[PDB]
């Protein structure tokens, strides 16, 4: 039943007496569910350290994984160039499910094509997928550049990306002279980050391995700035700030703020801003390029100093005090700019803020997820903020990257109960938060079932999830956050300890059994 | 406009396209003449898409794990292969169901094999095996396992058929091989096709020999009904007040046991005709069961849809039926009243998959509302056979609409809402236009049944009459 | 007890069992409590709406205020000026209350002096305590300039401020030419924005008035910029970025957001920053004045446009889409400047933000309060995003401006179920979240209290509180966010949308009970 | 720094006020010497303030309704005058306390007859009867009501003790007339004493004639603990392990008709002997009551404060006193050894109001941390007499401390902590130094007894300890 003034939606309507009679009978007569209490016993079980051994034993099964795989990360990157169009060579599930993925966290078009690689292209190749996509994509769509990157299908086939692209010109599909860089990017390796690193590289590599012969280093006196894979538009935006503030040169390469910010006025723009190709071309002329996310820009690191020679400095991710300190030195350090009175004026706010909230942010546990660069940057600002990071989870991690977030740790005290693991999924990351339970997550939408999964034990045993990271899908516009520099850090301060002030206000709402704490003054 | 406006339309848009995408992409526009019903004369559909123009049509792994197997409760659903598939597709879709999340139910659950490159050289048979004995260890309240195949599993000769029958018979476990791999087929079809085969082949016969299932002659199952937003709920209370006993519901909130329970029901009532056909005609073919096609899309289309299905019972089935209608007839009443006015003579384009481009044309013109444009996704030629008499006379039809396509055609006709999925959402949005999510109902719902028309009409008209369309120009522009 | 590696504090400290026993022993022997049932019918009463009939009775009683006296909005209206000392001639209770409460919502430091009227000073007025002040304060602190106003006891006693002041220049306590602009602000009228402006007033009559003749309007090619009350940072910040964007000339006459933001770099600033003398002696020779809070500048309004003899234009507070578009307009007549391409992008993204975010926004009943400019600004950028305000309470609102919001609110379907409450506290205000319950209350860290109260009925009729307004005690760094223009309207929207989602979230996490509709994607 | 040191500092400091105001700071500034014992030798307090230097001493009626009356639960007090004395007080001080808001204990409410220009004018009592009866109506529960006065209320001639005497025989009710004019007095100490006065003439005496109170040998009563973070709380707990029974609360958590039944006590235990010991005297004088000051802050002060309360009592009373303290003998003996070390030689300077800074002192000492600094915004030449035994030599006291004053004497000291109000924590964060507030805990504790000796340490160390602290000048400078 519904009452015309006051519609109820999904929640709470299920909730009448009719759908829960309803429901019961179905359950009871042809479900065949398991009885509630050995449904609960099992979950009890599921809490405990037994379960935790035996779920950090596992060779085989992933469960809820904290990873995305390459082609994103390559469409992520091909989506920061100016009127380029990301084009997947494969299957064009993929292609449906990457610009669903974009669009959810974003709430913006994503625009990327497929080639429709179907069931008889895995025998003689997808050639004619690519020359017909080629020539039907620049017709329709209109791209200044196409970038090129694979599904596994096409990686698993064998196909040869630049003799197929190489083929589409020889025949007069696509103009000879028209930009189609190419990236094979794997998804049986890595992830998605390090699918954009891969398509980054093929960028580059198509727009200035041929032509180094007339390149001099620092000749345009500016400096490359890679982002890497980075889902805030206000890092993007904090970081071309920062330079501008400077008066410093600069040249972001693979830029998709624009694209993915474009204003509601009344038209779609397919493409919008981006790294221009005169710009790519002439990043060997830069005086240096800065890595924002280095552990995920290897590839690219080895390109731009074995081929552009610029000497690429070893900064971490400009995230919270002490790097967004050591990123704007080593930017004063290359072009000769120094750091402005602003700058200072904003380090010395976050400093304020820090003092001003440290009495309720020191000591607070915390299980995080997410990206390399992007965790050992929060493990870092929350070890300056006296936090406890607990638990780190990088499921997309590396041996020598545990080896740095375990060094970084190592030089603070309040990284001793500090456990990094790589490898693992959200799975593994329940059971360490049951059984070694953090006071706050820090991670994407995915923990928010975690969450729910520890206010099924008890109120006592809840877990918030704090939503920083990739992907945000049940919150609005936050991917207009920062999460670089001061900005970022002052941003991601007021989170956490809001985060904080908010459960402690909710645990002392009860009136007369815990609202003696409820003090209006925090 | 006119017929000869639209088919004017047709060409203009066309004629952008390279001469091998024009030729195709001409077969796959119509103007509709519903005088005419052959899908054999107008509109082309179930073909492959054309290269690089920007298809919405997803993969067969999307129409075997997230459409038909997903919503299954009670098993687990292994995604075979590479981390991507798997978590692009973990709870992306609202089929929702009731349990207990990591003990009896997984539907949000992502389950996968997390392929690397020594799984993908060198095999995965073992590597399965393994996790199967890790499911079982770590999960032992699941019903069943699924291992739904990606695309490197078909391409690097993994035999995922005898893993599953090994492991099954060693745990006294269903375990079914589908072979749902992305490249095979031209859309999320012929992912149904697979899925409905492995549910023949490996589930729907375990209790064949088994009869102690207390049967009535009110028995009937829910087929092809997803639980979108509770849709399948907001359906089956309805036939429950009818006097019908529904044992099963495929696959919204379904579980092992009732798809098991399916072949002991007298009637099977099909929602999704493009899904679970199949399986229909399987059942009907087996075990003589008779399947029916309804929609419980808006009041008038629920009110012959339950006339039609207590008229296969006897007289007390249809005293029932007309108890409930005379019931629900003041809400639904009252929904009109309140939001007709509001939504009379707006115009409307559809783009969604297989069913709803059709099956939700009676709930907006009971809201006074008129379908301009309708055009699926991944449908047959059935499915517009059956498009054409729902469709007006001179509206635009089209089929694996391309991006651009659907952009120039929404320019043109300028319709005043738009209802598809996220991928059209915010570009439709940036024009200026009102858009509905046609497939997760805007995070809404349910929209079936007389409760769920109240929502939807609650929600059209939100969405076509809020302020902020009247906002998108500058006042000094 | 204690355990030293788990310290707790008095939450969840006195939760313990010990704790528990002490306090029941107490309440039991020598409290003297009234019984819990009775407790729990008179709650239950005081729910009702025979309770709301008695409570909106009320003639003599206040209850919960949402409302300072005049002297806090002189002090906050003084430190927007260069090297300014807030000097509250009366009693020094006064100042230390003014001075903790600006700490508390700013977490910053607040200069203010008294010169500590006692007893005897009530009998034969304040005129040594003035002069002993002007000449302590300037001798100590070295303001460049002491701007005076008064507590309720000087203006009770009628002491002569300028008398005062004159006699403490003619005796040599401070030098003739020192300015020392003034202001009576009794607190018996109006509430602490009525201070502002009578504060405003006086210092812009002190630098102004006395030389008109040479003054010619538009001479100097600017805009002045009268923000009024304000406590957001961000909107000091916004208003000159936009100026700025647009190459609009301004003048923003008492902006102290540098002072309410001083680094925190190893020195204290007594003062940052604020309006210089120069600006405002040059005021008068603007193009125009912009009063950004009209409805409690009327007295600033009437010297601007009776002596400055500036035809200020009629503008609402520039808060949501409508209304900051009207103020752009104005600026770009006004100026001569056109709306730049920057800020259309901008409203363009607003816009985008409200189609993203309506249908979680559309139809959701709040219950809001504050100040009257505030408040009508959220009431228009409510109705803009299909909200329904149900209850507006303005404590310190007046007939004309419920006039005003009442029109404001028949111009919209949206606000059929609105009514307008002036003169009205927050006791009335719980009476009516109590009787006709809207989704969400906005305003200050006051409704934390009405939150607590409705969450003792239940569970389903708590009334959440989003903390919007001044002041706000219980989270940190609010006071730098944004309310002004679309900026502050997307922070406004951010805000709003994400607690709809928190909420229905929180609602939805019962696992096998309501989290069918837990989902990740909203 | 040597007492040569501090007086030339303390010179140098007054060198830039004007002659008069010089010569009144000189009085209120000193180095201290233990080896003297009276104030009227070194400092003189309970003096007015210099006008504009920046005090930040508060007024009676925050020494009146935000101290002594504010913290009684079951009790209405109202603001009488202006809005705003009463808004600024509204739970801004944490006197924690169990009872039902609005219902049976209202401390967090603000109740305020909002004078407007006509109660100015033409008076404010009818207004005051009227509210009284509007407090009746809306607040049954109440078990009496307290009239603060504003400032205007006694320059106006406003009689608020006739309409007390009038109204509460009309409605039997203990209706309490507070002459706490902010203008009178010199800062919250006379604030004390009128609250003082008040509970005498109008509470305390309600029970004279009443014998049915079961009394016991036992019978004790806090006065002048309000309950700051639990303090009052963390005390009572010790004191009932002793075998005592706390027959009342002053005033934190405290009702009215404990503070009616303190009469029928054997000792009253005075913690802040500012505020209260005019009532205890008082007690003393009519009752027959003996007081006694204690101290629960740190174990050392806490330990001497039990054995001397249980010396009052008989053998058992010392047993339970001794078992007290071997029972939490190892708890605060951890605490020392966890945070000590971390402590060790920290310079700390305190500037609280009439009782603590003096009273701390010995918990800083159980931290190995020395107190270099101390000074009172309110206190008496008593309270001045207790502290010189309790610093050490060549430290500095300061009366009633400009904020110029203290700021330049943590230039040149150089703390490694300093303990104060809100209005200095932020300059002096800003400088670089930890802060904690000394007045709310820093929305932490308690700190009294052993329980809060635990908290008090963890909080000095993370702040003192903090790494913020090392950060706040740029690398780059
Ligand atoms: S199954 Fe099909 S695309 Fe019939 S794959 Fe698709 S939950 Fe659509 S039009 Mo998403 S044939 Fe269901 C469908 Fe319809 S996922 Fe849902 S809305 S009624
Ligand atoms: S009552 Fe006094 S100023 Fe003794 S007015 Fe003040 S809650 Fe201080 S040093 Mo705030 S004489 Fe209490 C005090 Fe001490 S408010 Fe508290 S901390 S022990
Ligand atoms: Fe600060
Ligand atoms: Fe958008």
């Amino acid at each position: 039943s519904q009452q015309v003034d006051k519609i109820k939606a999904s929640y709470p309507l299920f909730l009448d007496q009719d759908y829960k009679d309803m429901l019961a009978k179905k359950r009871d007569g042809f479900e065949e569910k398991y009885p509630q209490d050995k449904i609960d016993e099992v979950f009890q079980w599921t809490t405990t350290k037994e379960y935790q051994e035996l779920n950090f034993q596992r060779e085989a099964l992933t469960v809820n994984p904290a990873k995305a795989c390459q082609p994103l990360g390559a469409v992520l990157c091909a989506l920061g160039f100016e009127k380029t169009m990301p084009y997947v060579h494969g299957s064009q599930g993929c292609v449906a499910y990457f610009r669903s993925y974009f669009n959810r966290h974003f709430r913006e078009p994503v625009s990327c094509v497929s080639d429709s690689m179907t069931e008889d292209a895995a025998v003689f190749g997808g050639q004619q997928n690519m020359k017909d996509g080629l020539q039907n994509c620049k017709a329709t769509y209109k791209p200044d550049m196409i970038a090129v990157s694979t599904t596994c299908m096409a990686e698993v086939i064998g196909d040869d990306l630049n003799a197929f692209i190489n083929n589409s010109k020889k025949e007069g599909f696509i103009p000879d002279e028209f930009p189609v860089p190419f990236a094979h990017t794997p998804s049986f390796v890595g992830s998605h980050v390090t699918g954009w690193d891969n398509m980054f590289e093929g960028i580059a590599r198509y727009f200035t391995l041929k032509s180094m012969d007339d390149k001099v280093v620092g000749s345009n006196k500016k400096i490359n700035i890679v982002p890497g894979f980075e889902t805030y538009l206000g890092n993007f935006r904090v970081i071309k700030r920062m330079l501008s503030e400077m008066g410093v040169g600069y040249s972001l390469l693979s830029d998709p703020e624009e694209v993915l910010d474009t204003p509601a006025d009344g038209q779609f723009r397919m493409y919008a801003g981006g790294t221009t190709q005169e710009e790519m071309k002439d990043a060997p002329n830069a005086l240096n390029t800065v890595l924002l996310q280095p552990w995920h820009l290897e590839k690219t690191k080895k390109f731009v100093e074995g081929t552009w020679k610029h000497e690429v400095p070893k900064l971490n991710i400009p995230m919270g005090l002490d790097w967004t300190d050591e990123f704007l030195m080593k930017v004063s350090e290359i072009s000769g700019q120094p750091i402005p009175a602003s700058l200072t004026k904003e380090r010395g706010r976050l400093v304020d803020m820090m003092t001003d909230s440290h009495t309720w942010l020191h000591g607070k546990r915390f299980a995080l997820w997410g990206d390399p660069d992007f965790v050992m940057g929060l493990v870092k600002f929350l070890l300056e903020l006296g936090c406890e990071p607990v638990h780190i989870l990088c499921h997309n991690g590396n041996k020598r990257w545990k080896k740095a977030v375990d060094a970084i740790l190592a030089a603070s005290p309040y990284g001793k109960n500090a456990t990094v693991y790589i490898g693992k999924d959200l799975w593994h990351l329940r059971s360490l938060v049951f059984t070694d339970k953090p006071d706050f997550m820090i991670g994407n939408s995915y923990g928010k079932f975690i969450q729910r999964d520890t206010l099924h034990k008890g109120k006592e045993f809840e877990v918030p999830l704090i939503r920083i990271g990739f992907p945000i899908f049940d919150r609005h516009h936050l991917h207009r956050s920062t999460t670089l520099g001061y900005e970022g850090a002052m941003q991601i301060l007021t989170t956490l300890v809001n985060s904080i002030l908010e459960r402690l206000d909710e645990e002392t709402r009860g009136m007369q059994a815990t609202d003696y704490n409820h003090d209006l003054v925090r | 406009m006119s017929r000869e406006e639209v088919e004017s339309l047709i060409q203009e848009v066309l004629e952008v396209y390279p001469e091998k995408a024009r030729k195709d992409r001409n077969k796959h526009l119509a103007v509709n003449d519903p005088a005419v019903t052959q899908s054999k004369k107008c509109i082309i559909s179930n073909k492959k898409s054309q290269p690089g123009l920007m298809t919405i049509r997803g993969c067969a792994y999307a129409g075997s794990k997230g459409v038909v197997w997903g919503p299954i409760k009670d098993m687990i659903h292994i995604s075979h292969g590479p981390v991507g598939c798997g978590q692009y597709s973990r709870a992306g879709r609202r089929n929702y169901y009731i349990g207990t999340t990591g003990v009896n139910a997984f539907v949000t659950m992502n389950f996968t094999s997390d392929f690397q490159e020594k799984d993908i050289v060198f095999g995965g048979d073992k590597k399965l095996a393994k996790l199967i004995d890790e499911v079982e260890t770590l999960f032992p309240l699941n019903k069943g396992i699924s291992v739904q195949s990606e695309c490197p599993i078909g391409l690097i000769g993994d035999d995922i058929e005898s893993v599953s029958k090994v492991k099954g018979a060693e745990l006294s476990k269903t375990i079914v091989p589908v072979r749902c791999e992305g490249f095979r087929g031209v859309s999320q079809s012929l992912g149904h096709h697979i899925a409905n085969d492995a549910v023949r082949d490996w589930v729907l016969g375990k209790r064949d020999e088994d009869t102690t299932f207390a049967s009535t002659p009110y028995d009937v199952a829910i087929i092809g009904d997803y639980n979108i937003g509770g849709d399948a709920w907001s359906s089956r209370i309805l036939l429950e007040e009818m006097g019908l006993r529904c044992v099963a519901q495929w696959s919204g909130d379904g579980s092992i046991s009732e798809i098991e329970l399916t072949p002991k029901v007298k009637l099977n009532l099909v929602h999704c005709y493009r899904s679970m056909n199949y399986i229909s005609r399987h059942m009907e073919e087996k075990y003589g069961i008779p399947w029916m096609e309804y929609n419980f899309f808006g009041p008038t289309k629920t009110i012959e849809s339950l006339r039609a299905i207590a008229a296969k019972f006897d007289e007390s089935i249809q005293k029932k039926c007309e108890e409930v209608i005379a019931k629900y007839k003041p809400e639904w009443e009252a929904v009109v009243a309140k939001y007709r006015p509001r939504l009379e003579g707006k115009r409307v384009m559809l783009y969604i998959g297989g069913l709803r481009p059709r099956h939700v044309i009676g709930a907006y013109e009971d809201l006074g509302m008129e379908v301009v444009g309708t055009g699926y996704e991944f449908a047959h030629n059935d499915d517009y056979d059956r498009t054409m008499k729902e469709m007006g006379d001179s509206t635009l039809l089209y089929d694996d609409v391309t991006g651009y396509e659907f952009e120039e055609f929404v320019k043109r006709i300028k319709p005043d809402l738009i209802g598809s999925g996220i991928k059209e959402k915010f570009i439709f949005q940036k024009m200026g236009i009102p858009f509905r999510e046609m497939h997760s109902w805007d995070y809404s719902g349910p929209y079936h049944g007389f409760d769920g028309f109240a929502i939807f009409a609650r929600d059209m008209d939100m969405t076509l009459n809020n302020p902020c369309w009247k906002k998108l120009q500058a006042p000094w522009e």
